[PDB]
Parts: structure tokens; C-alpha cells; sequence
């Protein structure tokens, strides 16, 4: 069509740019002593994220620091290498940008844009739940981001509020590609977060990008309800609920929202929205999105429903507090062969 | 209520991957 043929052309250009960067990734674009450390923003099994200041410019960044020995111990080499490769190759308004990367004797470093508004998770637990217009604004961003990622044959596999950052203008930034995979056909890994796993992952089937559309259904439900559709004390009980095709909706959900959710939280793959012959357009054209101006969202011209409080550059009030630990760099090169391509 | 059941689940904090 008109709008239709524009989308086709846009995604073909996007795939060409992605593939060029995928095939020749950038390496070694800064070094540690170019930055001052300010504060730990989060910690993980094999690294931490810190707010840093670039000494030359004064610009702030979020620096992910991965301990190479821990990455090896935890069998995360391929996931780490893959995350950096994806991040340096993608380009979309709602994906966090990689600004620099480098490595040293002990660590790998990914220097990303700092997103001062913090995780959606905190805002959702604080506020309780989002009204449907508010939830719809964020959902539209994810729909567009998945359309983009899926056109590159990337499955995301870890959608949840914990992984969605809110920027200064109120828009989403997706940050963590540690489980993303380039998959034209099917894949089989059991991975993700219990509450957000699609049934076909739990049932140990081969699965495809349709798991991201299931997870969108879970996200929209949690945003609009304040709690996820399937929960329990233990993950095993969560899985039993997920693979039942049973869901209950709060009485305040609109009829349109319930109908959309029935079609995303669809255990039957042949029936799940996003996985049918019209693909993502079954979602974009759904009655719940009738008021959504998809191009205006993409162009970030829609007034956001919530703007986080920002007291300047380097303000960290929207992140938790963590014990500050030294960044030791060993005199001995650790795990050099394993991380050659980083 | 469903909300009370969610609080009783103990899974109201940040959730790790599997
Ligand atoms: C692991 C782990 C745990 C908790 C977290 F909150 C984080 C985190 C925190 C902030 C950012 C950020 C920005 N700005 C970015 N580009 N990636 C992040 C990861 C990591």
C-alpha cells in the first residue's frame, strides 16, 4: 500500500544496516581511565552496572562491567558475546544505545546511554497500576520494537518491567539482550523469567518469535492490573497455571483489553496474535489500539503520560542503592582466548 | 482478593531469569 509499502521499505533498510554491523562489529572504542565511577546502579551474578562520567566531555553513561572469570564460571560466554554483538548492530528509538565497549585483563565493559528515569518496575510497584491509556502508550512502543527485532530474526525472550527503562521524555528504552537470539526458524532453550514464559517454552517444545507476543500479553496485563496474570509461591506452580488456558481479569479491565489479552495469552500457537497470517498487524489494528497513532509513537511526538523526576545529569534517585565494591584489574590477562571477539 | 494473593506469593520484588 502507501503506509504498508513505507514499512516494507523501512524494514529492508534497517536489515541492511543491521547486517553490515553484525558482520563487522565495532571493538575497543574507549578505555577504563577515560571514565570516573559515580555510583552502582545494579548488580548481577557476573557483573554490575555503574553510573560513570566521561572525563573529557562530562557526559554520563551506564557502564556494564562483566567479570570474565565469573562469565566463564557461569557458562555465559556465548550469551555475553552475543549481547554485545546485538547491541552494537541494532538501531531503533526504543532500544538503549551502545556508546563504547572495551575489555581489560579482568573485565568486559559495555558503555551505554544512561537512562535516568529508572526501571518501569519501580514506577509500577510505586503507583500500583497504570490506567489503560498509560499502559497502551508503553505497549505501543513494545509492539513497534518487536516488529523491528523480529524483522531482523531476533527473538528477545526477556520482556518484563524490570528490563524497561524510562527516559527523560517518558519513553521506554529496552536494555538487556542477554537472552536474545538470532533465530529464523525455531529454538529450544529453556530461558526467561517464570511469570513471562510462554507455555510452549514450559512444555519443552520448539518455539519461535511467538513467545515475545505471549510475553507482551503478560506485560500489558501486569501494567494494567498491577500484578501478573500467573503467579504463585513457587515457579513450578506458576508453570501449571500458565499451561492451563485459564486467565482471570480484574473487573476494571475494558472489554477491548480483555479481548486483546485473550488473543495474546493464547496457548494455541495457531491462534495467537502476532503469529497469524497478518502478523503484527492483527495487534496494531486491534480495537484496544484504535486511538494509537503508530507513526507518532515511533517519532516520539506523542505526549507521554508520565515524566520521571530528574534533578539534572548524573541524578540517580530512580535507582536503588548498592554496596560499592572496588573495580580490581588483575595483572594477569584472564580468559583471553574466550573473549577475542569482544 | 487477587492482589492479596499476589502479596502472599512473595514474588512482588524484582524477578530473576531462570
Ligand atoms: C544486572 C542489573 C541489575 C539491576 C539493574 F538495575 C541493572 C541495570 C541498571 C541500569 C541500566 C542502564 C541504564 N541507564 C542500562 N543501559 N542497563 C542497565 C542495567 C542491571
Amino acid at each position: 500500500g502507501s503506509e504498508q509499502e513505507s514499512v516494507k521499505e523501512f524494514l529492508a533498510k534497517a536489515k541492511e544496516e543491521f547486517l553490515k554491523k553484525w558482520e563487522s562489529p565495532s571493538q575497543n572504542t574507549a578505555q577504563l581511565d577515560h571514565f570516573d565511577r559515580i555510583k552502582t546502579l545494579g548488580t548481577g551474578s557476573f557483573g554490575r552496572v555503574m553510573l560513570v562520567k566521561h572525563k573529557e566531555t562530562g557526559n554520563h553513561y551506564a557502564m556494564k562491567i562483566l567479570d570474565k572469570q565469573k562469565v566463564v564460571k557461569l557458562k555465559q560466554i556465548e550469551h555475553t558475546l552475543n549481547e554485545k554483538r546485538i547491541l552494537q548492530a541494532v538501531n531503533f528509538p526504543f532500544l538503549v544505545k551502545l556508546e563504547f565497549s572495551f575489555k581489560d585483563n579482568s573485565n568486559l565493559y559495555m558503555v551505554m546511554e544512561y537512562v535516568p528515569g529508572g526501571e518501569m518496575f519501580s514506577h509500577l510497584r510505586r503507583i500500583g497500576r497504570f490506567s489503560e491509556p498509560h499502559a497502551r502508550f508503553y505497549a505501543a512502543q513494545i509492539v513497534l520494537t518487536f516488529e523491528y527485532l523480529h524483522s531482523l530474526d531476533l527473538i528477545y525472550r526477556d520482556l518484563k518491567p524490570e528490563n524497561l527503562l524510562i527516559d527523560q521524555q517518558g519513553y521506554i528504552q529496552v536494555t538487556d539482550f542477554g537472552f536474545a537470539k538470532r533465530v529464523k526458524g525455531r529454538t529450544w532453550t529453556l530461558c526467561g523469567t517464570p511469570e513471562y514464559l510462554a507455555p510452549e517454552i514450559i512444555l519443552s517444545k520448539g518455539y519461535n518469535k511467538a513467545v515475545d507476543w505471549w510475553a507482551l500479553g503478560v506485560l500489558i496485563y501486569e501494567m494494567a492490573a498491577g500484578y501478573p496474570p500467573f503467579f504463585a509461591d513457587q515457579p513450578i506452580q506458576i508453570y501449571e497455571k500458565i499451561v492451563s488456558g485459564k486467565v482471570r481479569f480484574p473487573s476494571h479491565f475494558s472489554s477491548d483489553l480483555k479481548d486483546l489479552l485473550r488473543n495474546l495469552l493464547q496457548v494455541d500457537l495457531t491462534k495467537r496474535f502476532g503469529n497469524l497470517k497478518n502478523g503484527v498487524n492483527d495487534i496494531k489494528n486491534h480495537k484496544w489500539f484504535a486511538t494509537t497513532d503508530w507513526i507518532a509513537i515511533y517519532q516520539r511526538k506523542v505526549e507521554a503520560p508520565f515524566i520521571p523526576k530528574f534533578k539534572g545529569p548524573g541524578d540517580t534517585s530512580n535507582f536503588d542503592d548498592y554496596e560499592e565494591e572496588e573495580i580490581r584489574v588483575s595483572i594477569n590477562e584472564k580468559c583471553g582466548k574466550e573473549f577475542t571477539e569482544f | 482478593t487477587t492482589y492479596a494473593d499476589f502479596i502472599a506469593s512473595g514474588r512482588t520484588g524484582r524477578r530473576n531469569a531462570i
